[PDB]
Formats: structure tokens, sequence, C-alpha cells
């Protein structure tokens, strides 16, 4: 249930 | 009863540059708009996480290097593990990890 504004981070 | 915690130690002796070998992404409550934590978006098939043999996509993070993330936003958490994995976990060659995954 995200706000359609997620994001990924390469770790 | 479809939830289980998973504590793993990820060695990045080589992944030190890649951070660990995984892509993290967190969610946010629909109404509360509060961060719902981070989840393994995609584990680099080759990095430290994929080599650990205990990391799988869709795994929620709870604590990294002995540092919980529930007390911070997703971006802050993924950043907290990032530094903890590339500054405290690497210092020895591997970072401590704690993730919760549902039985499915």
């Amino acid at each position: 249930d995200e706000d359609q504004h997620s994001q990924i981070t390469k770790v | 009863g479809t939830r289980e915690f998973l504590t793993f130690e990820v060695p990045l002796n080589d992944s030190g540059s890649a951070g660990l070998g995984v892509s993290v992404k967190g969610n946010r409550s629909k109404e509360n708009h509060a961060d719902l934590g981070i989840f393994v978006k995609s584990i680099i098939n080759g990095g430290a996480a994929s080599k650990d043999g205990r990391l799988r996509v869709n795994d929620q993070l709870i604590a990294v290097n002995g540092e919980s993330l529930l007390g911070k936003a997703n971006q802050e958490a993924m950043e907290t593990l990032r530094r903890s994995m590339s500054t405290e976990g690497n210092k020895r060659g591997m970072i401590q990890l704690i993730v919760a995954r549902r039985i499915s």
C-alpha cells in the first residue's frame, strides 16, 4: 500500500 | 502465523564496492503515510547477499549490524544499513542482518 512514490536503492 | 524473523551475516569482502549486492525499497502507510520499512527489491545474483545463501527478495529489514531501522524512515533505514554495511559490517568483512518474511 505505497503512495505510488516509492524508490529503490542499490546496496 | 505466517511470519518468521531471519538473522543473517552477509560477507562483502568483495561486495564492499557494491555495498552488499541487493536493491532495497520501502513502503508507506496508505492513510498514516508512515514508512512501512524496507523490502528486498532485488538481490544481485552474485553480490554478498546472494552469496550468503540466506537473502531472498521480499524480505523486510528490521536491524542491520545490530541497529534497528523501525525507528526511522525507509530511505533513512536503507541509508542506515548502507553505511552500517559499508562502514561497520565491512570493517570485519561481513554485516549483521535481521529481516522478517511471511510464509508464502
